[PDB]
């Protein structure tokens, strides 16, 4: 079996303005197999309430999934993406870079 | 409408 | 334009943990409308958009049915897989099934699909033509010589052109405030120096629907496919989707380069130069 890892993106639904409200996302695809955790972190504590899109897959067979949590940007929070899957030897934490 | 896949047996 | 309707559902045995995980869900174009969850309480079929959701107690009494009786079939394909391919039943397995149409502009049909993935790769999939199969391998043909025997192609070519397409076209017209919009990327470059000599240049598309888009960087109008970082088309969460497209480039050379957004919302593809 040939297994395949996640691409992973954190990004706003909008462009960040702190004290605007607005969504976190972290979109993981291109995967296989399927079973996977992905966790959103406020520095560098997991956020308690995330939500998740329903399991899909591209024409490539490949696993996709959107989590997703609203928020409010300021200054000084930083945020995080820590994605578990096999292929990975340890989990995956990728920092949220808001003016990319 | 999901399909009919009574017959989709390997 | 043309627009597509996918059932796609996701079967993921367990050992030791109980039945398979089954996961399906549906799909107007780039806009999910149904879904089941084995691991969900409600056990049914739910809706996902606003448009489905008129649908009557019947429609979901009989949507129900089916993919749960699916997910019954495809756990049992799953250990015929594992008879076929001679594996364990101590190792957690994958089944895809695919299946769907496509209706041109005029709402006529276009295309039908029908296709299984054990683990990730092909295992068996209905032809263009509707009339035959492509197995991936031995197993595989196992199973085509099965459902050459039983017809099975036949009353799927009849479906898919019939049932699948009316009621695509059903769908369009009940979701057609929303299902039949184009929204056109909003696009902006960013900037960013990354030593004294080299700067990022990245080129934005926000806020698009559908989700199909190209972004493109050229220098002094050449394609620079090999030097790109593209990063996959990913939905905001509203119903829209973003993508951008970044370059690396000498600092003072800004100008040479030009980023060009084709996508079905724009009177005319847009360039942009920093």
């Amino acid at each position: 079996m040939i297994q395949r890892t996640p691409k992973i993106q954190v990004y706003s639904r909008h462009p960040a303005e702190n004290g605007k409200s607005n969504f976190l996302n972290c979109y993981v695809s291109g995967f296989h197999p399927s079973d996977i955790e992905v966790d959103l972190l406020k520095n560098g504590e997991r956020i308690e309430k995330v939500e998740h899109s329903d399991l899909s897959f591209s024409k490539d067979w490949s696993f996709y999934l959107l989590y997703y949590t609203e928020f409010t940007p300021t200054e000084k929070d930083e945020y995080a993406c820590r994605v578990n899957h096999v292929t990975l030897s340890q989990p995956k934490i990728v920092k949220w870079d808001r003016d990319m | 409408r999901f399909p009919l896949t009574f017959g989709w047996c390997f | 334009g043309s627009h597509s309707m996918r059932y796609f559902s996701t079967s993921v045995s367990r050992p030791g943990r109980g039945e398979p995980r089954f996961i399906a869900v549906g799909y107007v174009d780039d806009t999910q409308f149904v879904r089941f969850d084995s691991d969900a309480a409600s056990q049914r079929m739910e809706p996902r958009a606003p448009w489905i959701e008129q649908e009557g107690p019947e429609y979901w009494d009989e949507e129900t049915g089916k993919v749960k009786a699916h997910s019954q079939t495809d756990r049992e394909n799953l250990r015929i897989a594992l008879r076929y391919y001679n594996q364990s039943e101590a190792g957690s397995h994958t089944l895809q099934m695919m299946f769907g149409c496509d209706v041109g502009s005029d709402g006529r049909f276009l295309r039908g699909y029908h296709q299984y993935a054990y683990d990730g790769k092909d295992y068996i999939a209905l032809k263009e033509d509707l009339r035959s199969w492509t197995a991936a391998d031995m197993a595989a043909q196992i199973t085509k010589r099965k459902w050459e025997a039983a017809h099975v192609a036949e009353q799927q070519r009849a479906y898919l052109e019939g049932t699948c397409v009316d009621g695509l076209r059903r769908y369009l017209e009940n979701g057609k405030e929303t299902l039949q919009r184009t929204d056109p990327p909003k696009t902006h470059m960013t900037h960013h120096p990354i030593s004294d000599h080299e700067a990022t240049l990245r080129c934005w598309a926000l806020g698009f629907y559908p989700a199909e888009i190209t972004l493109t960087w050229q220098r002094d109008g050449e394609d620079q496919t090999q030097d790109t970082e593209l990063v996959e088309t990913r939905p905001a969460g509203d119903g829209t989707f973003q993508k951008w497209a970044a370059v690396v480039v000498p600092s003072g050379e800004e100008q040479r380069y030009t980023c060009h957004v084709q996508h079905e919302g724009l009177p005319k593809p847009l360039t942009l130069r920093w």
